[PDB]
């Protein structure tokens, strides 16, 4: 889990 | 009663306060918000038409580089006269007074501001990257950079309300590489939505997770992965973790601690 990312 | 709902309790918070010896403060854009740099979760996360999310991605740079780079021009400009607050001040003073005391705090941050550095903290993983940095993107190289304007083309560009034209500068007049005459476009430094943070960061946060007796997570909306699952790994190791934001997070209810208001009033007093 390196990558940059929003949740929701 | 069984279920645990975080605590409010100042009194309690500051007894594991008093002993612990190895405090990691984990920030977000809140903790940023009362210097003047709006967080991106309301009105502050439109730049022109455009949400922030969309512009601080490689492939928004790749179709339209002149436009990111107004937005990242539009920040440093900005950025160059915001002071830290007394958030960040609590945050470095508490540094510092507990490194005299072989305590150690240490600071992850999401922002790009550099406030956390103004402010006086030493131990700071800027896991984003930061405003004031450039990356080519032909050679790679990373350099330091607080030129105002960036480069002569941006100058006076970047206006930020919505109705304002973009400047639409050829490619070869945005910033460009002076190391050892490669002349390759620049990138802000910055890690954007879809790619990966620095694995050599990641490896320090996770060390300073694993070994931490303490935790903060302070004007974050625990809606950015990874970072948002860096306090939450702390909590479920049975570790107190503090949440200070003006709202409830997604991850609220995993932390022992939320203190709900402004971090300029909260953290000096939580770090007193
Ligand atoms: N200062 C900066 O470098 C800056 C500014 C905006 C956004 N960003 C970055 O862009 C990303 C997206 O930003 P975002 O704002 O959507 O998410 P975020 O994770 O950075 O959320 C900001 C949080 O701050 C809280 N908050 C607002 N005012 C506060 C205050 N005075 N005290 C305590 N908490 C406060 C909000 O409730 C929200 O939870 C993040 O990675 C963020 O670090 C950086
Ligand atoms: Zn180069």
């Amino acid at each position: 889990t390196a990558r940059k990312s929003t949740g929701g | 009663s069984f279920t645990a709902r975080p605590s409010s309790s100042m009194a309690d918070f500051r007894k594991f306060f008093a002993k612990a010896k190895h405090i990691v403060i984990i920030s977000g854009a809140g903790v940023s918000a009362e210097s003047g740099v709006p967080t991106f979760r309301g009105a502050g996360g439109y730049w022109r038409k455009w949400q922030a999310q969309d512009l601080a991605t490689p492939l928004a740079f790749a179709h339209n580089p002149s436009r990111v780079w107004e937005f990242y021009h539009y920040r440093r400009e900005v950025m160059g006269s915001k002071e830290p607050n007394a958030g960040h001040r609590a945050i470095a003073e508490c540094e510092t007074r507990l490194g005299k005391q072989g305590r150690r705090v240490v600071v992850i941050t999401q922002n790009i501001d550099e406030l956390h550095r103004k402010a006086g903290t030493k131990n700071l993983l800027e896991i984003h990257g930061s405003l004031f940095k450039t990356r080519c993107t032909s050679c790679g190289v990373v350099a330091e950079n607080y030129k105002s304007p960036i480069c002569p083309a941006l100058s006076g560009k970047g206006a930020p309300e919505p109705g304002t034209q973009d400047a639409s500068i050829p490619v070869e007049k945005l910033p460009r590489c002076e190391e050892a005459g490669c002349g390759g476009l620049l990138r802000p430094h910055v890690v954007w939505f879809g790619e990966n943070l620095d694995p050599a960061i990641l490896e320090e946060v996770d060390r300073e997770l694993a070994h931490c007796d303490l935790c903060l997570v302070v004007g974050t909306s625990s809606v950015v992965y990874p970072a948002a699952m860096f306090a939450p790994q702390v909590a479920a190791r049975g570790v107190p973790v503090a949440e200070f934001n003006t709202e409830t997070t997604p991850a609220t209810n995993r932390f022992r601690f939320h203190f709900q208001g402004p971090c300029g009033t909260t953290l000096p007093e939580a770090l007193a």
